[PDB]
């Protein structure tokens, strides 16, 4: 349908990312696109309303951190940040937006490098907690927006139904490019 | 009579001890300066050859300080205009002299005022701070690399340590560690943003007007503590159109709930660093094993690799955790750790399995790791005899641990058992440094056979010339309190006589994890006061002094203050009751911890001791930096152990010091123990009515080790003890 | 046998001298405070009446410090909370109590931390500084107005002083000057922008584990000194709804020229204000005479009414300009300054006029203007007998100057001859205060006929307290050293003997304009010297003392540390040749500036003493302030004066203190002469290699003044002198 709210204002970051569920597929001119891989259905392949539901989860995404993202990775991204579901058929797209458009650049990338829980004897044990393909991040309430610096370290301590620990997270900064690159996902079911 | 050791031999310095200092370039090469030029000398055979002239240094217009040798030995490193500032940080100017071509290096030269300046482990690249900005130069001739960008004067610590760190974690101004082979620079950053300053007044010269304020970022007992981060760059990657990228590697979650410390870096392979952990309670320690992923150019620390260190009934470490000693492939390493006795013995680990195996047991300490070779490790230990207070080499069969041997034991028996010793480049000659009940004797061996090939430096001349002086002799024995043997040393005057009674001296340090009765030939002040005045000075190794096992030493476990104290003051009863001491000229004096014991002791009211003296004392462990504090007692808060803290002041006591006579001394420059102490006791004194003599020194340090100070402080302190024994 | 002046007499202040300090509330009307309640006494026969009463301070929760009386007798001022800061300044809270309906005034109070407030000289108008700016309220209850916006701390003072004008120039706190019927308010404005700041360290009570940094804006010799502007503001236009207006007296144009001083501020009128400005070269001065005019609103300031004081031979006055004594009309004063021969003497001045006339000559000096009247002047002088060390009362007919009566010469000859003068509102009444070789005695005066009326204090019962204990005896005489007579004081032992011999102790301040030989009964340090351990203490008025001439105190001039020192030698030395004294034990000993000449005299080389104190010293003049520095020896710069300050120094002399035992001195918190002057006269002897001993005091300023500290610096000094003289 409409497609509008995506570009307008400002994008957020790759663990905060907003999804919108839905046919034309026009906007892809809008911008510089990079990367149109797939894994199901082949890119180019429309069915317009025949389509039986349509999501599209959208991030600032600088262009340096590709290799992170990919059918299989083992890096920050995927483990704590974002990791692509394959049970329907997705379409990366990583595509750079374009000046004098109606997209306010963030301040600066960022993305959590580590993000575990602390429980033990004398706070011993420590358990990463690596995001599901398909599920946010349990440290996304650490500044959603986006860190001050880099190397920013954040904990709290988890109440029951999430294990009952500390949080511990660690997010890193990434400068922002001179223009605005951003990530998409397609995937129709 | 004859000849006496006065008090102008040991100021002026008339008798000297002689040293043979080499630096290892080689398997089979070292060397060493003698007669103002550097020779390099051959282990096997013993000649030597001119590596460096006389009149190669003259040629520059200024006064070489220092030098430095490149791996390969193409270029020297010469420093001149020194600067100290602290225990261990200076600066200094830097110049670089091609060997080859035999001309100094003009075209890009280390800038002035330069922090810190270190060579690769091989070839001959060179990374140096400036500005507390890291800067590498893969060529001397070759423009320099800017690594960080965000060094700030008293704020941000770029590649070198701030005060507190270089006073207390590290002992070293530098925080710059290479990889095996200079691929990879890591580096510490540190922040003192939040760290409260210290500020105490500068006099300087006589021509300065207004007295400067020198501001130190100071973390006091409870205080803010500086903020670490790690980072490692990868030199072979450095251009000059893009800004060098630094990967940083983050604390285990266990150290990122809370505040912090890095204790050590060690190098595993050229791919792998070890990194150690502590917390600011410091009884919980963890080291990191992190490896570098190529695809990535990241380092990545597993947690099946992680090893826990935590104590029960004290701190981690007999200071710090202590360094691990990995094998050639670095998936295994050997770390000398407390045993369940509470001896602290080589374990064997394996990187990735948690539990480890002891290759070491007994009622005995090993002291250090000095060598790991294939099927065989070399370490010093005080097993000999059972002497605590004595060092010896011992070498271990990796195959077989029950084959252990003692390469120093039977080497010279009388004279000599405190042993330290340097291997070489792949251990195959070591230098046994002695320093023993007789004079220090060098000696050169190989480790094949464990054969002596020379003798390097044998003190003869100082023999020769001890023979004309009355010379003191030391005692060392042991006395038994709850069925435990705690050990002494007695400098005893010349032509000693039991029947006689002599005034004693009590010698103080008594800090935590100290030795004082050990057996190691000195010339200081005690010689003096032994053979020239005839008076007995003694030091007394109680509860909280280490290389005796963790029973001993964590006795003083958050209870500063209370049973070094009663331990003194009961060895000095005992020493009154073994007869040749006269019980009414007693004394006791200490520097720095020593001086706080001593404080204490006097204000405990016991009568033992006649006066005291105290050289830089600590009054109240509040004013104290928070990393040497709460090692020992904690966080002084209302929950954890503000109590002790108020108890434990010497302050408290001052009604006590009027049975007592009293010399309180502290340089109002001091950065280590402030001038606050000090002037907090004597205001304490004043205000209860006690009379004692103070004595200040202007712009003088912790150390007071000008000259001109130094000799002031002990005629000073001779004066007074001359004066408390109504010695004529 | 009999008891004597013992320490602790001393030190517990056993022996009590009591005093009669009245407040005289009108012309026969006088306040004293005696057992905790004000009364009020008729000036003719007594007639005591209770003015208030103890219950009514109980009243108030907090104790009351001071109180200060309305003039219309209607309102009282209760002050409490009081801070000391510096010698004069303090700040404090106020309370305003109505003495008719008897009840506190809790609307509109005078808000906490109050730098200084004054009541006007008739009615209650009440002025005072808060936060460096000017408040005056008309009546106790309605609000306040504020005169000035501009008061920043530590830059810019209104109606208070900053340090060195309260320390050196006005010696107060205050710089507001009501007008004589209290209409205008004069006040100066002091701008400490580029003065640079003095910076110690401040180790408060135990608790604080950070020391505090004290930053005071001090001009040392030869620094930017503070600026001054004069303002008056007229109270009767004071209105809420607008600004107060200030109009602005400018110093004269042959004072803009150049830094410049604000001396003196005096109100010959109701509408008419005198000022005395002083050139930052302190031998140049200028009395500005200025007219309000009414149509203007503005002051004008006429130059011929201006009066110029200069010295060729020195400086300007004794420390200042003297003030002027106007006449009831203030058309013409009456001023002290110096006559041709060197005397200060009374002069008679008109105002349009520039020449004086002397209405007093002779060798000898007045010492001030006490009252004015339409028929006589009141002075002090030192003409009686010929001894510059007595006081006595005179007056003089303003229609004949010849005739000159002495008002307190014969009262009791024998027990009084240092006289001090309290006169009522239209001087019809006096308290002489005699403090002479006898007790001090208070008696009260009618001046209608000279008669006295009653004693007001006697000192009987110390007189009988004293009968049992064996006292000392002072004998003031004179030596002849160039064909003139200089003064001494001799602190004799009690059945002191001729022909016995006795260790001799200096005391020294010997300052410009000086006096330490009078006839004053003193009870203090030497007392106990010469009462307990038979020490004669003796004191010498030599080169640059006042009272006796300018050819004496001139003598100093731009040469300071050169005559005086020589003096005290000589002056020792012919003590010694007098013939009770033991030429083996002399000593000298000293406090700020005799503290400074105690040192040089010890670094001069001359043998005659065996050792020294020196308390709270000045090393380098170059370290002291500005104005009390350049008053005596000009600027420090290359051009004038900077030869003598690298001369005049106690460092350069530190070679010859191995021949003297020194006790050295100082509080660390000093803000007059700085620790940094200890401070290194401590590292020059230390790196000369001298022996001496020294002591600081923490957290005491230059008179080192509390309980505990002034005990326990007595005792030490006392053990001190004991020590060198090998007393019992
Ligand atoms: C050395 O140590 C010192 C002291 O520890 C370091 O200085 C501190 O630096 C941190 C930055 O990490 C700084 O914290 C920020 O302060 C800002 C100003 O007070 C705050 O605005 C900011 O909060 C925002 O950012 C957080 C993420 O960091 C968010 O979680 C938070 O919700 C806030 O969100 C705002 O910003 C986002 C965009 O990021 C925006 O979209 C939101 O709407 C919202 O407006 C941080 O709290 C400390 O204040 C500094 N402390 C000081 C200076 O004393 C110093 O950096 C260290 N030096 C080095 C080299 O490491
Ligand atoms: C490397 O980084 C430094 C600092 O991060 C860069 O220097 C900054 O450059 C910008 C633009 O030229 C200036 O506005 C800043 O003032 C500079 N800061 C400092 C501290 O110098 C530098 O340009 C970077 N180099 C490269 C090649 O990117
Ligand atoms: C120094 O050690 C590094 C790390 O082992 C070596 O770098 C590797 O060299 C091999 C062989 O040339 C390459 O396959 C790797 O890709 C290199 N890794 C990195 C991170 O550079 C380097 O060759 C060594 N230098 C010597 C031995 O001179
Ligand atoms: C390190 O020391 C602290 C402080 O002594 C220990 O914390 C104590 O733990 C015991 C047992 O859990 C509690 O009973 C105490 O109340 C704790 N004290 C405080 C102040 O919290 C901690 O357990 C030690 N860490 C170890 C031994 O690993
Ligand atoms: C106090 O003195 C300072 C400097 O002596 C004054 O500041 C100056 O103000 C003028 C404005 O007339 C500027 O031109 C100068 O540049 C200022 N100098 C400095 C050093 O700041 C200040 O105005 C004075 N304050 C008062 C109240 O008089
Ligand atoms: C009296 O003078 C003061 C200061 O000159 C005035 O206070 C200023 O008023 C302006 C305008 O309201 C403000 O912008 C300033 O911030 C004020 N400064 C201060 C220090 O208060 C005050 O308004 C004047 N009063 C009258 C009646 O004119
Ligand atoms: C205090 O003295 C001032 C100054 O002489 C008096 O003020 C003048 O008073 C006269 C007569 O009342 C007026 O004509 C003038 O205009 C006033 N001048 C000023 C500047 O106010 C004042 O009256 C005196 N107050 C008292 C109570 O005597
Ligand atoms: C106040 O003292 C200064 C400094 O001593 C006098 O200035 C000197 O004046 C004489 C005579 O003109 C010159 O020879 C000197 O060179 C001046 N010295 C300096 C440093 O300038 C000044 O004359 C004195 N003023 C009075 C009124 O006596
Ligand atoms: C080098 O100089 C020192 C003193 O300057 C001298 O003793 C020594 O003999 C010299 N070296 C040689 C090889 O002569
Ligand atoms: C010592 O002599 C041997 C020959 O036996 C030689 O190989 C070696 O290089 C020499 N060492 C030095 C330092 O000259
Ligand atoms: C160090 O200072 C000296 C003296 O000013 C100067 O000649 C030299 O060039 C400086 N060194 C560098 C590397 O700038
Ligand atoms: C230390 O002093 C505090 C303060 O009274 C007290 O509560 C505590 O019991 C004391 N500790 C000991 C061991 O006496
Ligand atoms: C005492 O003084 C009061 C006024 O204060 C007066 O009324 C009274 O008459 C005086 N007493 C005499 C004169 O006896
Ligand atoms: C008023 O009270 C004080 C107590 O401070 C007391 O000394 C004095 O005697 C009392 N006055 C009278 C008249 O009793
Ligand atoms: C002064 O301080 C006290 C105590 O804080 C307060 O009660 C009083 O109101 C203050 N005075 C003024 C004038 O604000
Ligand atoms: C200061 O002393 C030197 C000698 O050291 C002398 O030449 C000079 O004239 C003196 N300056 C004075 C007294 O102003």
């Amino acid at each position: 349908c409409d497609f509008t709210p995506m570009l307008v204002g400002v994008p957020p970051q790759v663990y905060n990312f907003k999804r919108l569920v839905f046919n034309l597929t026009k906007l892809l001119s809008l911008f510089m696109v990079n990367e149109f891989s797939c894994n199901g259905i082949s890119p180019d392949a429309i069915a317009r309303g025949c389509y039986s539901s349509l999501t599209v989860d959208y991030f600032a995404y600088p262009l340096s951190m590709r290799s992170y993202i990919q059918p299989g990775s083992a890096g920050d991204i995927s483990l704590y940040n974002y990791k692509q579901s394959f049970a329907n058929p997705t379409c990366r797209v990583l595509a750079t937006a374009p000046a004098n458009l109606t997209l306010t650049k963030p301040s600066a990338y960022g993305y959590f490098q580590k993000c575990s829980r602390v429980s033990g004897e004398h706070n011993s044990v420590e358990t990463p907690l690596y995001i599901n393909p398909g599920e946010y991040s349990i440290c996304r309430s650490f500044s959603p927006y986006g860190f001050s610096e880099d190397g920013e370290v954040f904990r709290r301590q988890l109440t029951q139904y999430e294990g009952g620990g500390i949080l511990v997270g660690v997010g890193a900064k990434l400068a922002m490019t001179d223009k605005l690159e951003m990530g998409f996902i397609i995937s129709v079911q | 009579s004859r000849k006496t050791y006065t008090l102008t031999d040991y100021l002026k310095n008339t008798y000297r001890l002689k040293l043979y200092s080499l630096r290892w370039i080689s398997d089979h090469e070292y060397l060493y300066k003698q007669e103002n030029n550097i020779l390099v000398f051959n282990a096997e055979y013993g000649n030597s050859s001119v590596f460096l002239e006389n009149s190669t240094f003259d040629e520059f217009g200024h006064s070489i300080n220092d030098y430095s040798i490149s791996p390969d030995g193409q270029f020297i490193l010469l420093e001149y205009n020194y600067v100290k500032q602290w225990r261990h940080s200076y600066t200094a100017s830097y110049d670089i002299y091609d060997l080859n071509k035999r001309q100094l290096i003009t075209e890009e030269r280390i800038p002035n005022n330069t922090q810190w300046v270190t060579w690769s482990p091989v070839g001959h690249k060179l990374a140096y701070v400036w500005n507390n900005d890291i800067y590498v130069k893969i060529e001397p001739n070759l423009p320099s690399y800017r690594i960080t960008w965000t060094g700030k004067e008293d704020i941000i610590y770029n590649g070198i340590t701030d005060w507190v760190y270089e006073e207390e974690v590290f002992s070293a101004y530098s925080a710059l560690w290479w990889s095996p082979n200079g691929t990879f620079l890591a580096y510490a950053q540190f922040n003192d943003t939040e760290v409260p300053l210290i500020e105490y007044s500068f006099y300087s010269d006589e021509s300065l007007q207004y007295p400067k304020t020198v501001r130190v970022p100071y973390p006091k007992a409870g205080a803010v503590n500086p903020t670490v981060k790690f980072f490692v760059v990868n030199t072979d990657s450095l251009s000059s159109v893009t800004n060098a990228t630094s990967i940083q590697i983050t604390a285990p979650a266990s150290m990122l709930i809370g505040d912090h410390y890095l204790c050590d870096v060690t190098w595993a392979t050229q791919e792998r660093i070890s990194l150690q952990w502590l917390r600011r309670i410091q009884n919980y320690s963890v080291m990191d094993i992190c490896d570098y992923d190529e695809s990535s150019g990241r380092w990545n620390c597993l947690v099946a690799r992680q090893h826990i260190e935590m104590s029960t009934t004290g701190w981690v470490g007999r200071f710090r955790p202590s360094e691990p000693h990995f094998t050639l492939d670095g998936n295994s390493f050997y770390k000398i750790i407390s045993n369940e006795e509470g001896y602290r013995h080589i374990c064997y680990f394996q990187i990735d399995k948690k539990d480890c195996t002891f290759i070491t047991k007994g009622t005995w300490e090993v002291i250090g790791i000095e060598a790991l070779t294939s099927d065989y490790l070399y370490y010093i230990s005080n097993e000999y005899k059972g002497m605590p207070g004595g060092r010896n080499l011992y070498k271990i069969q990796l195959s077989d641990y029950t084959k252990v041997t003692c390469l120093s034991c039977e080497l010279n028996p009388e004279r000599c058992q405190y042993y330290s010793v340097s291997f070489s480049k792949e251990a195959k000659y070591y230098q046994l440094r002695c320093s023993g009940p007789g004079l220090p004797l060098y000696t050169l061996h190989s480790s094949v056979n464990d054969k002596g090939l020379r003798v390097l430096e044998d003190n003869s001349a100082l023999d020769k010339m001890l023979q004309n002086v009355q010379m003191p002799s030391k005692k060392l024995d042991f006395i038994i309190l709850n069925e435990t043997k705690f050990w002494y040393q007695m400098i005893l005057p010349p032509h000693f006589d039991k029947s006689k009674k002599y005034p004693l001296l009590l010698d103080v340090y008594a800090g935590p994890c100290s030795q004082k009765a050990d057996t190691v030939f000195r010339l200081n002040w005690a010689t003096y006061l032994a053979s020239t005045e005839n008076i007995i000075v003694a030091s007394f190794d109680g509860r909280g002094s280490g290389y005796q096992g963790d029973k001993i030493m964590h006795a003083i476990n958050r209870r500063l203050g209370t049973f070094e104290v009663e331990d003194q003051i009961e060895a000095a009863r005992q020493f009154s009751k073994m007869g040749f001491v006269d019980n009414k000229r007693i004394a006791i004096w200490g520097w720095s911890y020593g001086g706080y014991v001593t404080s204490m002791v006097l204000g405990s009211g016991s009568g033992v001791f006649k006066c005291g003296i105290a050289v830089a004392p600590v009054s109240r462990w509040e004013y104290y930096d928070s990393v040497y504090t709460e090692r020992y007692m904690g966080l002084p808060t209302p929950e954890d152990n503000l109590d002790h803290y108020r108890n434990s002041t010497v302050m408290s006591r001052a009604e006590n010091f009027k049975q007592v006579e009293y010399l309180l001394i502290h340089g109002t420059a001091d950065d280590n123990v402030h001038f606050q102490q000090s002037a907090q006791i004597s205001k304490a004194l004043v205000d209860v009515g006690v009379d004692f003599q103070a004595m200040w020194y202007t712009d003088e340090d912790h150390g007071i080790a000008s000259s001109t100070a130094h000799q002031h402080i002990y005629t000073h302190m001779s004066h007074f003890i001359k004066q408390c024994f109504s010695l004529p």
